[PDB]
């Protein structure tokens, strides 16, 4: 039960009490995922428009 | 500004659509001439969802009336709220469809469809953000069934990413105009399976039994049946027409109601239905809402299981008590709800009750018990088709038996699909 | 109409409890995977406590106390007693025990040998017993047997002077069932059972563990003196009066009630559900030893105990009354003894 | 002085952001028009509140915040609300149609078409920062925008501000105040792609906030306003050290240092007390020990779980009000002897304490009562993994049948990302059990 690093200022204070000691994707890769998903949608909608034209 | 374009096709579609606009127009404070004379701002809050705003603070429904004969739409334009519809939005022919799906879909309907799309295109272009389309129609006739699905397939080509909802009246021999209704209904169901996001199945037999047994009406009429459809159409669209949270728009309702694309056929339910001054408690609204007698598809929910449910309570009530009774129904019948979709029963509250009711409840169910509705149609269909009876009405319009076999096969698959998820 | 689920098909105790529930016409059983349940008769291992108490409008209950394993594990019980100031290392009703990990894996090997050596020099009885069974007086045999295995073991003193029944000169042990409800009332079933050894106790041969281990399976002279080597409190009480001139309540029952209170009241802050989003109850089986001085010792604690065949009805009916209906009431002369605290 | 930019995404993010900035102004004495009579350095300054408020020559204090929603109805409230004058139009961004509770729709379909814009608006606020520390992102797990677009934003922020920290305040889904059935899907999808991009994430379970409002405030049917006023109180406690003079958690980096010894285990549990009803006749003011003891009651945690059955990696006590260090230690020593606080062996058994003398502020007319002293505890327990377990269970129930999966595939997402995200959760749950189980 020890207190350490007691800091005090006009607006408050902080301290630490110890009881016991111890024992990414690039901008390119992102723009690819996005366009891939946009392409799979374009393919799905093209198959629908092809189905409707038939 | 999430607008919806409404379409009503055929005799049944326009007679029910007329009553629908008569009901909500009253709820939103719009008189037969399109002038607003309400007292609450909640009415106008989401008024642009169904109504356009013309010069002079006028509100004109965003509705398109379609038919192949002038008889029915002439009555609408001469009816109560006849003057409210945009005069240009009446599109009709003189030939008729003779209760023939082929005529509505391939011959007579093909001649008139292009001029209907010119009106749809006009209404959509004026929409700041078009949600989608809703269509009221019967499946047993010729125009609403045959041309109705033709409009859906053609509108889909032009607005493929919007939402398509239908209120579809299913035929029953107990309330029959012609023997060919099963043919038309089966041909349409195939279309709806592929082209709509949501279809509210309104079985004329359920409506009949409710009028005869529950409402104690000795001789039900189409007028009496259309009253129940009005009350239900008003209830199921309350989520869209007033300031709310869940199922606020068409795509969001679909996301929470449709777990599998082909299984988008709902059983609507309404409460109360009195044969009338007594107050209805919250427990009573809930027991009646889920009771089969109050359901309008004529499918006993105790025969299947609910994939998802959307409940709506209208009026000034205890939202705390609403949550209690809802949880009570689910917990007291958890064997009729699939256990592999957590929290699949959603409830919404609205403070504006329907005309003449202190409070009410509208029920939207996606139950596998709807499969029995398609079983009736399939049995009635094959009874005539195995003898090729009455096919000449259709083959004489350019169709082929193969097209009938295909529609039949797709509906049987739909049934088998419901069956596997019921287990 | 309350709902419950069954997740332990092998629980004879709750198989009967579930039978009685359905017999009341007010409890409906659901599929074992249905979450809209009021009561859960859960599995033994890996019971998913983290999913309880998160169903709106549902008061959920379960037949196990999360954390109770600290009391129902050979190694965990030893560590709990030694480290809990409530029980302390000087606990008088618990045999001197030690946690010994096999050499193929803290550990208490050296601490165990310090006491063992002290006895070997003090001419005192140095007969120990390891388990997780081998009884031996040489520490070399005990430690060498745990190494041949690959799981944690515990070496505790063997009661060389156990109380022997007559006629027969035979060992025994006592089983008490203890139900702790959602409020943490400690109820002790008025009916215990003594699992006796049908073989005369022989202190000069620990190789034949038939007269030393009183388990109903090992024994099963079976059924000679009493049916199924099982003696109940009525006969055992009359025996203590005829032989020793004392009652079961005075000579033994006071100590058992003390031991049960101490153990449960100690881990109460760790397992209580008084402020939890779900509620817990659990049935316990305490096993005791009695020596020729009428002093009671704590053998172990069982977290999923079975019940004596003759008492399944009465006790199971009791589990429903004070543990299940106390939370979900239905529309005496209690069989339990409340250990107040 | 180092600046902090707040980003509010989706309805839950925006509305909660409205509650916090309302409270921030009431605390720092900033009126709805942006004026601050106490700021004697007009048009500038390097004070503590400047980390959250920019300054114009006219003396207005503008929040360093950006609001993003794919549907314009929730942010239109801000544009015409009480604090409409606080923000300039550049800070409020809105689209036409939302993500419809569809993670794929918010991440791919709609997100791809508005991601470069939001970044350009953030870049505008960054340019006003002379020493930007990082970002605080508010969003829901269940919403299509809060989940889908947030994770896309988090990736871009890591690319455009790789050296800056990022903190999340995430709303965990609760069926009692939710109607979307697919929120388990979105929750786990957003956690997978956002995990490697977040430094410290505070989860708020709506079920916890809901029960606190009914139990402590006597709100039979709480509304989002009730929930958000309470949530912003906890957020104020957590962000107070960045906005006021002090020495504990002085910058966003310190949050990771003090609360996250293991990078993948960066979800601290928050506990707050006391929550007293303003409608209460009058409450007896609780002491340091009673409110500190209350921090170990599950009933005031932001996420229901049982810390008694996990292990602590870090514990941080943040007091506001009449609190002296002497009383804090007197309460801690009282709780160690009663509570079951097991720490991981590789972490020291200890508590970092921060005390701010100004007591909590309460929005006039709100639901909370003025209290003399309040504490918020930030503890890193392995017990919070219970919330992932619950969420994972619901995911598996639906994915086994592929229920609703077609909505995501229809927005261009591949089905594989489901199991990819789920496997990452199975990995997250394995790290938690390696830390707090023997
Ligand atoms: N605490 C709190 N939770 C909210 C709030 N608003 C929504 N939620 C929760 O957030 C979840 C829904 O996500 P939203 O934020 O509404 O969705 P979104 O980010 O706007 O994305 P969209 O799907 O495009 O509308 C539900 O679980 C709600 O309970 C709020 O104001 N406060
Ligand atoms: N310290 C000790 N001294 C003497 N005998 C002991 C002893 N510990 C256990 N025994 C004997 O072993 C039996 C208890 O064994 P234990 O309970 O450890 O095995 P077990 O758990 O498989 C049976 P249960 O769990 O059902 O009681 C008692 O009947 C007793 O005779
Ligand atoms: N509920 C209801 N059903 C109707 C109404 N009119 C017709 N029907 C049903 O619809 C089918 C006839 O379709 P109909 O609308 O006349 O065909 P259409 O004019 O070619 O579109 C039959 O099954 C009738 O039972 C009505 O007003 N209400
Ligand atoms: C999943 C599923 O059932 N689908 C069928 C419904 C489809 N959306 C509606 C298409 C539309 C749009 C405008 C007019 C008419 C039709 C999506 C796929
Ligand atoms: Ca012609
Ligand atoms: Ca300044
Ligand atoms: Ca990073
Ligand atoms: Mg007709
Ligand atoms: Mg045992
Ligand atoms: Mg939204």
């Amino acid at each position: 039960m020890e207190v350490i690093e007691l800091n005090k200022c006009t607006s408050g204070q902080s301290f630490e009490v110890i009881l016991k000691p111890p024992s990414d994707p690039s901008l390119e890769e992102i723009q690819k995922k996005l366009e891939a998903a946009e392409e799979r949608r374009k393919y799905q909608e093209a198959e629908l428009l092809k189905h409707l034209a038939e | 500004m999430r607008e919806i374009v409404h379409i009503q096709a055929g005799q049944c579609g326009n007679q029910i659509g007329a009553k629908f606009w008569e009901v909500i127009s009253d709820e939103h404070g719009i008189d037969p001439t399109g002038s607003y004379h309400g007292d609450s701002d909640l009415q106008l809050e989401r008024i642009n969802v169904y109504y356009n705003e013309a010069t002079g603070n006028k509100y004109v429904p965003r509705a398109i009336l379609v038919d192949l004969e002038p008889g029915t739409m002439d009555s609408v334009r001469s009816g109560p709220f006849g003057q409210i519809f945009r005069p240009d939005n009446f599109v009709f022919g003189q030939s008729g469809a003779g209760n023939n799906w082929a005529k509505g879909h391939y011959t007579e309907g093909a001649e008139l469809v292009d001029s209907v799309l010119d009106v749809v295109r006009k209404e959509s272009e004026s929409c700041d953000c078009l949600q989608g389309f809703q269509l009221t129609h019967s499946l047993g006739g010729g125009t609403g069934s045959g041309m109705g699905t033709l409009l859906i397939s053609k509108i889909r080509e032009e607005y493929p990413d919007r939402i398509m909802n239908t209120f579809s009246v299913m035929p029953s021999p107990k309330v029959s105009d012609t023997v060919v209704e099963p043919y038309n209904a089966t041909l349409s169901v195939h279309q709806l399976v592929e082209n709509t996001d949501e279809t509210y199945c309104i079985d004329n037999e359920a409506l009949y039994d409710i009028c005869f047994r529950t409402l104690k009406l000795t001789t039900p009429t189409y007028g009496d049946l259309n009253h129940l459809v009005s009350a239900t159409m008003s209830g199921v669209t309350t989520c869209l027409r007033f300031p709310g949270q869940l199922n606020a728009d068409l795509r969001k309702l679909a996301v929470n109601m449709v777990p599998f694309p082909r299984l988008h056929f709902f059983m609507p339910g309404f409460a109360p239905l009195t044969s009338q001054y007594r107050a209805l408690t919250v427990p009573e609204l809930t027991q009646q809402m889920f009771d089969s007698k109050n359901m309008m598809a004529a499918c006993d929910p105790r025969h299947g299981r609910y994939l998802t449910v959307a409940a709506i309570f209208r009026g000034r009530m205890s939202m705390k008590e609403v949550d209690e009774q809802m949880l009570n129904v689910q917990n007291k019948n958890s064997s009729y709800f699939v256990e592999w979709i957590p929290n699949n029963v959603k409830t919404a509250v609205c403070d504006i009750p329907p005309r003449g009711l202190k409070m009410s409840a509208t029920f939207i169910g996606n139950s596998t018990a709807i499969q029995e509705l398609f079983k009736r149609i399939s049995e009635q269909f094959t009874a005539m088709f195995r003898r090729k009876a009455f096919l000449h009405w259709y083959t004489g319009e350019g169709m082929d038996e193969m097209e009938f076999t295909e529609a039949e096969s797709n509906m049987n698959d739909l049934v088998s699909e419901y069956q596997q998820y019921q287990d | 109409m309350y709902t419950f689920v069954v997740r332990d098909e092998n629980s004879s105790v709750y198989a009967e409890v579930s039978r009685l529930l359905l017999a009341t016409g007010q409890w409906k059983r659901l599929r074992k995977d249905n979450p809209r349940f009021n009561l859960m008769l859960g599995e033994r291992n890996r019971l998913p406590f983290g999913r309880l108490g998160h169903e709106p409008g549902l008061v959920q209950l379960v037949n196990y106390y999360r954390g109770a394993d600290k009391l129902c594990r050979k190694a965990s019980l030893v560590k709990l007693i030694k480290t809990s100031p409530e029980l302390s290392e000087s606990c008088t009703w618990f045999p001197e025990s030690y946690v010994i990990y096999p050499t193929n894996l803290t550990d208490e090997r050296e601490v165990f040998l310090a006491a063992y050596n002290r006895r070997r020099e003090g001419r005192e009885g140095n007969v120990w017993i390891a388990k997780s069974i081998l009884i031996s007086s040489e520490a070399s045999e005990l430690l060498d047997f745990i190494d041949e295995q690959g799981q944690v073991h515990v070496i505790q003193k063997y009661l060389e002077k156990p109380l022997l029944l007559e006629p027969g000169h035979r060992k025994f042990d006592i089983r008490s069932w203890v139900l702790v409800d959602h409020l943490y009332n400690i109820y002790l079933y008025r009916e215990g059972v003594l699992r006796t050894s049908s073989e005369p106790y022989n202190s000069a041969n620990f190789q034949d563990k038939t007269c030393h281990l009183t388990n109903h399976c090992i024994q099963k002279n079976y059924g000679r003196y009493e049916e199924g080597n099982e003696m109940f409190f009525e006969e055992f009480n009359q025996y203590l009066m005829d032989a020793l001139n004392t009652t079961l309540e005075n000579s033994i029952l006071l100590q058992i009630k003390h031991i049960i209170r101490s153990c449960l009241m100690c881990i109460e802050p760790a397992i209580s559900t008084k402020h939890l989003h779900y509620q817990s109850f659990q049935l316990f089986g305490f096993d005791f030893m009695v020596d020729e001085e009428l002093k009671v010792w704590l053998i172990e604690v069982n977290g999923a105990p079975a019940c004596a065949q003759k008492l399944y009805a009465e006790l199971c009916q009791g589990i429903v009354d004070v543990a299940i209906s106390s939370v979900f009431p239905l529309a005496p002369t209690s069989i339990f003894i409340k250990l107040h605290h | 002085m180092r600046e902090c930019i707040s980003i509010h995404v989706g309805q839950a993010g925006v509305q909660i952001g409205n509650a916090c900035w309302e409270l921030y102004c009431l605390e720092h004495g900033i009126q709805p028009d942006g004026q601050m009579p106490s700021d004697k350095t007009i048009g500038g300054g390097d004070d503590s509140f400047n980390t959250f408020f920019s300054e114009t020559g006219a003396g207005k204090h503008v929040p360093r915040a950006v609001f993003v929603d794919l549907e314009p109805t929730v942010i239109d409230e801000v544009r015409t609300g009480t604090y409409r004058q606080l923000f300039h139009p550049e800070q409020l961004i809105t689209g036409k149609e939302d993500a419809a509770n569809n993670y794929a729709r918010g991440h791919y379909t709609i997100g791809k078409e508005i991601i470069d814009l939001v970044l350009d608006r953030i870049r505008k606020l960054a340019d006003q920062c002379t020493g930007l520390q990082g970002f605080l992102v508010f969003h829901s797990f269940g919403g299509g925008t809060g989940s889908g677009f947030t994770s896309l934003l988090m990736e871009r922020l890591s690319v455009d501000y790789g050296k800056k920290s990022k903190l999340e305040f995430s709303i965990y889904p609760a069926p009692q105040v939710s109607t979307a059935v697919v929120e388990p899907y979105n929750s786990i999808l957003t956690t997978h792609t956002t995990l490697e991009h977040s430094d410290c994430a505070f989860m708020v379970d709506n079920e916890a906030i809901y029960d606190i409002c009914r139990r402590n405030l006597d709100i039979e049917r709480p509304t989002y306003t009730n929930l958000n006023r309470l949530i912003s109180q906890i957020v104020s406690s957590i962000t107070a050290s960045l906005r006021f003079d002090g020495a504990l958690n002085v910058d966003l980096t310190e949050f990771q240092t003090n609360l996250v010894p293991y990078p993948r285990i960066h979800f601290p549990l928050a506990t707050y007390a006391p929550v007293i009803s303003a409608e209460k006749a009058y409450h007896e003011q609780l002491s340091v020990a009673e409110i500190t003891n209350a921090c170990f009651e599950p009933a005031n945690q932001m996420v229901k779980c049982d810390p008694r059955h996990g292990k602590y990696m870090a514990c941080c006590l943040l007091y506001r009000g009449d609190v002296v260090p002497k009383d804090v230690n007197a309460a801690i020593a009282t709780i160690k002897t009663k509570r079951s606080i097991q720490f991981v062996d590789w972490c020291p058994t200890g508590f970092k304490v921060g005390i701010n003398y100004q007591p909590p502020t309460v929005v006039p007319g709100g639901d909370l009562a003025k209290v003399q002293r309040a504490v918020c505890m930030l503890s890193n327990t392995t017990a919070i993994a219970e919330a992932w377990a619950r969420l994972d269970h619901k995911f598996d129930l639906m994915y086994a049948k592929r229920a609703f999966v077609h909505w995501y595939v229809g927005e261009g997402m591949e089905e594989g990302e489901f199991s990819e995200a789920r496997e990452d959760m199975a990995a997250l749950e394995k790290d938690y059990e390696e830390v707090g189980v023997d």
